[PDB]
DNA sequence: GTCAGCATCGCATCATACAGTCA
DNA sequence: TGACTGTATGATGACGATGCTGAC
């Protein structure tokens, strides 16, 4: 069949969510952010926002609201997910444990039901006696609390109002007493009514229906002293009481709809205000009084805070500082200060956080180290557009470069003990050394009394007692530093050359072929310690103590020429303590000390690439949890360094590497540059936490990046992109977009705000001809919003704007292809158009219109129009295929440089979507599923080959291979049809069969084929097969990869196992969650593995891995019919989580 | 009203409509405005045509309450251009029973007051796979698809039986019988999930039997007989039917037990031939003897949500007209009967296919060809929702698209 | 010598009658 | 012995198809 693998590469990053309270303690102030499936929890303290815990949920997040019960020490969550899972949740701490645990469950499914269009609505009355549940068309579902039901079992009441927008608790009063807005025939109207969870019912509330305008759309409960409900519509605010009646229609807010709200002070006196377009508002309720004090509210202002994202949710924290929730753009930390800028502004932004949403088209580009390139771009949208480039690992800037061939090894050297900076950096060659100095940029270079220049030097560095150290292979020489000469030198006693050297700040371990020698540095003396000669050659040695100072190092990492082994020794007696075999007949080439967050390994690196790295216990000295890394195939350095005071390292090799840790375990990130031999930190004026870094042709300087596992880069368009592809021979991207202008009513359109296409280098636009709708051109001023699409070249290096092409007047860009056609040698942009008007619901008209970019300028070569929607089109065997309305359609590129039908197929109702494998054509259908194609060469004509029967709405398609077909779904489904590949009848071959199903709780918008892993370096043969990664609407960004049906066997088991032991958070069953789900059907699932399951498995703990295990059964690839352990398990989702 | 308005946004969107009618205009309007109807122009204008709705599906600016809804208006387009009639083929006396191909879009099969049954294929000829009844008391009033093997068909029949057969046509089993008859079954049901097969019966009663064997059902539900039995898809153990005895009669195949205790009957004027639940499960649209046509929530089952006025009725000869639901999109199609007697906007009414939208019950489209003039009573769209297939003037018809 | 223009012919739902059981 | 539950009956309505005329 097909068995295929999804994991996320990146998390969702479109905040959905936005409730203040606390929740962690009763003392402080917690903020929780809601990505999809995935909750974040901060504490705001100063300027700042602090991670505390972020937890996974088996749902879609849909509901965000914490309520305190009477005698409860803090808020609880409610929480409810789209496939409609409720449960209670509170945080607990212990000690350094923190598990969110579920207090109440449950689903509160009703088994057959409408989910309305207004969506979910979710609510708590005020003195927290029940959960409000608007999920259904006539129907109010209400969650008894009362602590138990644990269960949160549920009753419908009769709603007779049967289309509700927006319903709120209120306040004040008596009885629990709800506040909605509803439409019928006579408009729409602001309601109450009495909750009486007391006989199951309903009663009259206290409130008269009011008359509302008709698009008020949001309900406001206003806090005490004061009550009742504030009404937000498009052209007004009313304030809602029983006598009391206030109404505003401010022209502010008539530009823009209003979306959200948050309350700023826990009186109601001041709420934020949001919009479609990212205008911020302030709402003030005045307060006055009659006799003594009062609940009177006076009247209604509305303030301009300023600009920020779009937000889809807002919440208040403290000393003016906002958090905008945005799914359209970046999420921002806002500062509103007293004082407008010139703008008249009050906003100013604090901190940003990437988002990569919605995401709507993407590329694959190998640019960026031309052997593979692992680049993965995407797109913003509206104000918030924007190019997104996505990078696996860490870059280097560089800032200086001096060519120095041969240099072996880098140190950084303090010569002056008072102002702490190394004004030295220190090289080595064969058989000398050369000592470099550091003012601002400039080195050259220089001679070091008490440093010796003809002797190769193994460490040098600043040591104990105000003195510098250098180690060659005649001796090891301590130096003064104040006055400048040769304090103390040692050598072996018949002067034996050194052979390795390893060194700290008072002690120094030198080894001579198997003799090894521990010095003590003092003042002015090297003093010799016990010595002992050790039972092979010694590789290579490491005394980096692990603890504090010590500075004494009571360990001393080794390793051996004949039995290839790294073992711990004690100073100064150099017992041994543990011996490990690291097998092979390869040596290691470097071993090393380090601590991690806390923890201590044991890094050792032969001179294959291989890394063995070990568990280390500093008060035994053994080494545990042997693992296995490959880091290319040449030998590995490995050097210590520092940043943002925090302990990396670096690997340098035919493939460089940073290992560093998060979450508590071993990462090994990517370094870009092409190659690296040498390195040493560097903290110079002119070179501030610098690196060293030296190749066996030159030596450069500068600093790294931020340690993470990707990159992002941000290109800001300021407008809408709809399509993007990169085009090498031009060195360039392609990208389709659009920007709004308004109607200036008497000359012509102009914009919002300035962009890329405002702002190109160069531009063009269409002129045609004509189509010809011109002379009584039939389009009007109606609707005075226009969109506006281009076609946009950016460089690849500087993201800048190189050219902007405009295209007419309502004319609507879909379709991008980057390629050459036919004999032409050329390289061409080719981009299918639709022409939208208002007065006509679907394209009768469209565009293929062909460019080429030489220099700055584009001139349309093809123009060709043809009748209808331009949906897709895509390189095919040198011709053109393209969708258009409810036709596929293959064109050839002719001599004349014009576009030519050679083919057709027209049994489609609408074909959106188009990808293309060898001879074969997917064409994907808005509402007839999906379409396998052949072209036929001997006829020159379509094969209509199978289709699949089921009715599915698709969002997106990839071919994996020539036989199966990954669909993307408007439920957050995958699924996969395949190729009868037995013939038999026609009825089986005319049959796509959907083999695989998935529930993903994400909207896929883009797939294509390819990977951000690097080759191996294995391994190989592979894990998986194939490489297919998507964008969704969330910013999330996810991998499908393929499975033989044994491994496909081996990860479902586990998953079985992994779902009795989590814990679930909230209790959701893995299984339903990945359950195919529509409004129609429901079903488990088949034919995909959950990697994030998988990955998470080395998040549990040991014995749990354990339990995990059991009976579990094991195959190494040959002939194991054995059972498995613990490390055997771990080592595959090791493998795992290296194919993102 | 409301309604004007919320069809023309169609919504998100929003920033057309939202007006309160503008005040009435500034009234119904008072004099000249519009009008209602004139609400149609402006349907031509405020839309934002699709492929603008679809951008802003792929942005999550939009609901799939806007794209879902939206595409129905991209499928009543292409409608009024299924004008075409793409094939027609007759067996003899006349049209009954239609059963669509749960998977295969080509492929429908049908019955007829003479226990024929004929598979039909498009794209294909091949003349069809045909058995002959005896023709008299043969009539099969009902027919669903086998969910586990699709070359078997259940057939509810006037031959006194409910049987399972090959469509080679050697029948497999008999699950009801009769033993006497001077009665007969209906309705017939079965969902694939539930593996549950339901039949009525001319006295009133049903009888339901689990896929294989074993009944525990024969209390009689109500006096009259059953036209129609709807098993819920997406409910297992509930049930809906139709009588003349003007009742619905809502169920719940398990925990009924008190011989007609049952939890919602829904009266109607007169007697009703169609159940019918829709895809969701969550509505029934009942279609009534002479004129009406019933929608009921799952928000109180009781009260419908509405009832669109319609020309159908009862002729002995004619085969009681059906309403059904489109499998896809909320529309419905309801073979119109014109009379003098009727309501009606449009003398003189040439007989035709309706559809209607649905959650609000106006007339979206009508499907009408000369050279079959023939009155429709069998419409049921196919699963994929491309294709029509009405069993009527002696033959049957498939509509699709030029 | 095809043509419309009648005519008979095919257990539905409704109203009745006075036979069978059966708590 | 009420009841109901089941069998002959004949009024009413008004869609086809097939039969056969009278006649353009």
């Amino acid at each position: 069949h097909s068995y295929n693998y999804v994991v996320t590469a990146q998390k969702p990053t479109a905040v959905n969510g936005c409730v203040t309270g606390h929740f962690t303690s009763a003392e402080d102030l917690n903020l929780l952010i809601a990505k999809n499936t995935r909750l974040e929890i901060y504490v705001v303290t100063a300027e700042g926002l602090r991670p505390v815990k972020e937890v996974g949920m088996y749902g879609k997040i849909a509901v965000m609201e914490l309520f305190r019960p009477k005698g409860e020490s803090k808020d609880l969550l409610f929480i409810l997910t789209a496939k409609y899972n409720a449960c209670i949740l509170e945080y607990k701490q212990s000690g350094e444990s923190i598990d969110i645990i579920t207090r109440a469950h449950g689903n509160v499914q009703d088994r057959i039901g409408r989910p309305s269009e207004t969506g979910i609505i979710g609510i708590i009355d005020p003195e927290c006696r029940m959960i409000g549940l608007r999920l259904y068309d006539g129907l109010f579902k209400v969650i008894p609390l009362d602590r138990d039901n644990k269960e949160l079992k549920a009753f419908n009441i009769r709603l007779e109002e049967l289309h509700v927008i927006d319903v709120k608790f209120l306040y004040g009063c008596q009885a629990p007493t709800i506040c909605f807005v509803y439409q019928d025939p006579q408009g729409r109207h602001v309601k109450t009514y009495e909750v009486s969870l007391r006989e199951k019912e309903f009663n009259k509330g206290p409130w008269k229906q009011e008359n509302v305008e008709a698009e008020a759309s949001m309900v406001i409960a206003v806090p005490e002293p004061f009550g009742g409900a504030i009404i937000i519509g498009q052209e007004s605010i009313t304030y809602h009481n029983g006598d009391k009646y206030l109404a505003i229609a401010p022209p502010i807010i008539k530009q823009s709809t209003i979306v959200c709200h948050n309350r700023v002070d826990p009186n109601g006196s001041r709420y934020l205000l949001g919009d479609m377009e990212g205008r911020l508002f302030m709402l003030l309720l005045e307060k006055e009084e009659q006799m003594d004090g009062t609940v009177t509210l006076k009247d209604l202002r509305v303030e301009l805070l300023g600009e920020t994202s779009i937000a889809e949710c807002l919440t208040y924290l403290d000393n003016g500082v906002v958090f905008v929730g945005s799914r359209l753009g970046d999420s921002q930390l806002v500062k509103l200060n007293v004082d407008s800028n010139e703008q008249g502004s009050y906003v100013v932004a604090m901190e940003t956080f990437t988002n990569l949403g919605p995401i709507v088209d993407m590329c694959v580009v190998d640019l960026e180290r031309q052997g593979q390139g692992q680049l993965v771009t995407c797109s913003g949208a509206f104000k918030e557009g924007s190019l997104r480039i996505i990078r696996n690992g860490i870059g280097i800037h560089e800032h200086a470069s001096i060519d120095l061939p041969g240099i072996k090894g880098l140190w950084p050297l303090r010569s002056d003990p008072n102002r702490e900076t190394d004004d030295t950096l220190v090289l080595s060659f064969v058989g000398q050394t050369r000592v470099l100095m550091l003012n601002g940029e400039e080195v050259e270079e220089t001679e070091l009394m008490g440093f010796v220049d003809d002797q190769q030097t193994f460490f040098c560095g600043n040591v104990a007692h105000q003195q510098l150290i250098q180690i060659t292979s005649a001796s090891v020489r301590l130096v003064s530093q104040e006055p400048k000469a040769l304090v103390s030198e040692w050598k072996e006693p018949q002067a034996k050359n050194i052979s390795v050297a390893s060194c700290n700040s008072s002690q120094v371990v030198v080894a001579v072929g198997r003799a090894l020698y521990y010095l003590q540095i003092h003042p002015q003396e090297l003093r010799q310690i016990s010595h002992t000669e050790m039972e092979h050659e010694v590789a290579c040695l490491d005394i980096t103590p692990l603890g504090d100072s010590n500075g004494l190092s009571p360990l001393c990492a080794i390793g051996l020429w004949t039995d290839i082994s790294a073992r711990i020794l004690k100073l100064p007696s150099f017992e041994l303590l543990h011996k490990e075999m690291l097998g092979g007949e390869i040596i290691p080439r470097s071993i090393l000390m380090t601590t991690f967050e806390s923890s201590h390994y044991l890094l050792c690196a032969l001179g294959d690439g291989a890394l063995f790295y070990f568990g280390l216990n500093i008060e035994t000295g053994l080494l545990s949890d042997r693992k296995k890394v490959t880091l290319g195939t040449q030998p590995t350095v490995l050097r210590t360094f520092r940043s943002l005071s925090t302990t990396n390292v670096f690997a340098c090799s035919d493939r460089p590497t940073v290992i560093y840790s998060s979450n508590h375990k071993l990462v090994f990130s990517n370094v870009n540059l092409k190659e690296v031999n040498y390195m040493c930190p560097l903290n110079s004026d002119g070179y501030p936490d610098s690196l060293a870094l030296a190749n066996n042709s030159t030596l450069t300087i500068g600093t790294i990046d931020e340690i993470q596992k990707l990159h992002i880069r941000t290109v800001p368009l300021y407008e809408s992109p709809r399509k993007i592809c990169y085009q090498e021979v031009s060195q360039c991207f392609g990208v389709l977009s659009s920007r709004i202008e308004v109607q200036d009513t008497s000359g012509g359109t102009t914009a919002l705000r300035p962009s890329a296409s405002t702002q190109a280098l160069s531009s063009s636009v269409s002129s045609s001809k004509l189509f010809s709708s011109s002379t009584a051109p039939h389009e009007t001023s109606f609707g005075e919003e226009v969109e506006v699409h281009n076609l946009l070249i950016i460089d690849q290096h500087t993201f800048e704007v190189l050219h902007a092409h405009q295209f007419l007047q309502n004319e609507y860009a879909l379709s991008l292809v980057s390629c050459k056609l036919g004999k032409d040698p050329n390289t061409y942009f080719i981009v299918g158009t639709a022409m939208v008007y208002p007065e006509e619901a679907e394209p009768k008209q469209g565009r293929i219109v062909v460019f080429q970019y030489s220099d700055g300028k584009l001139q349309t070569v093809a123009e060709k129009e043809v009748k209808g929607a331009v949906y897709s089109m895509v390189e095919f065997n040198g011709k053109l295929l393209a969708s258009i309305n409810s036709t596929v359609r293959l064109y050839e590129w002719t001599t004349e440089k014009e576009l030519r039908t050679e083919c057709n197929h027209y049994n489609n109702i609408m074909a959106l979507y188009l990808k293309t494998k060898g001879d074969f054509i997917l064409v994907g259908d808005l509402m007839r599923s999906v379409l396998l194609l052949a072209y036929k060469p001997m006829e020159g004509n379509f094969e209509e080959i199978a289709r699949d029967f089921n009715p599915n709405w698709m969002s997106a398609v990839e071919i994996l291979d020539d036989d199966n077909f990954l669909g993307a779904e408007n439920a957050f489904n995958l699924f996969v049809c395949q190729k009868d590949s037995a013939a038999t009848t026609d009825e089986e071959r005319q049959h796509l069969q959907e083999v695989g199903l998935f529930h993903l709780g994400e909207f896929v918008n883009v797939f294509c084929h390819g990977s951000l892993v690097m080759q191996n370096l294995g391994e190989t043969s592979t894990p998986t097969q194939g490489s297919v990664l998507f964008g969704t609407v969330n910013g999330m960004i996810g991998l499908v990869t393929s499975l033989s049906e044994s491994w496909y066997n081996l990860l479902l088991d586990m998953q079985n196992r992994l779902n009795k032991v989590i814990k679930s958070v909230g209790k959701i069953e893995h299984s339903f969650w990945r359950s195919f789900h529509t409004e129609r059907k429901t079903e488990p699932a088949t034919g995909f593995i959950d990697g994030d399951l998988i990955e998470s498995f080395l998040d549990i703990s040991r014995p749990k891995m354990q339990e995990v295990v059991a009976n579990l059964q094991y195959d190494d690839g040959s002939g194991m019919k054995r059972e498995a352990t613990a490390d055997d398990l771990i080592k595959v989702v090791e493998e795992l989580t290296r194919i993102h | 009203r409301n309604k004007r308005s919320r069809s023309p946004l169609e919504l998100e969107p929003e920033a057309k409509k939202l007006c309160a009618k503008g005040s009435g205009p500034s009234r119904r309007c008072d004099s000249d405005c519009l009008w209602v109807g004139l609400a149609g122009p402006q349907i031509l204008p405020p839309c934002r045509s699709i492929v603008r709705t679809l951008h802003q599906h792929k942005l999550g600016r939009a609901s799939w309450p806007s794209v879902q809804q939206g595409l129905q208006q991209s499928f009543l387009h292409t409608l009024d251009s299924y004008r075409i009639l793409q094939k027609a083929a007759p067996f003899d006396r006349r049209a009954t029973s239609l059963a669509w191909h749960p998977t295969h879009p080509s492929t429908v099969a049908v019955g007829s007051k003479g226990g024929d049954i004929m598979l039909w294929n498009f794209g294909i000829k091949d003349k069809p796979t045909f058995i002959k009844g005896i023709g008299a008391g043969g009539s099969i009033t009902g027919l669903k698809f086998n969910p586990l093997n699709t070359n078997q068909f259940y057939a509810s029949s006037m031959e006194g039986t409910t049987r399972l057969q090959d469509f080679k046509g050697n029948i497999l089993r008999v699950f009801a019988s009769s033993d006497t008859i001077n009665i007969w079954f209906c309705s017939l049901d079965v969902s694939a999930s539930s593996r549950m097969v339901v039949t009525g019966d001319n006295v009133g009663n049903v009888i339901l039997l689990n896929m294989d064997g074993k009944e525990l059902w024969n209390l009689r539900m109500h006096k009259k007989k059953v036209t129609h039995v709807a098993l819920n898809p997406c409910c297992d153990w509930f049930l809906a039917t139709a009588s003349v005895d003007q009742t619905v009669k809502i169920w719940d195949l398990r925990q009924v037990r008190g011989k007609a205790s049952f939890l919602y009957s829904l009266p109607h004027r007169h007697p009703v031939n169609a159940a019918c639940f829709s895809p969701d499960g969550a509505r029934l649209l009942t279609t009534d003897q002479k004129s009406e046509i019933r929608v009921y929530s799952a928000s109180q089952w009781d009260c419908p949500l509405g009832l669109i006025p319609h020309p159908h009725r009862h002729f002995q000869h004619l085969t009681p007209i059906k309403a059904a639901w489109h499998p896809r999109y909320n529309l419905i199609v309801v073979g119109r009967y014109p009379d003098p007697n009727f309501k009606s906007c449009t003398p003189y009414e040439l007989r035709t296919i309706d559809v209607f939208d649905g959650n609000s019950g106006k007339m979206m489209c009508q499907l009408y060809d000369p050279e079959s003039s023939g009155i429709s009573s069998l419409n049921e769209f196919n699963p994929m929702g491309d294709t029509l297939a009405s069993a009527m003037g002696y033959h049957i018809l498939i509509w699709s698209q030029q």
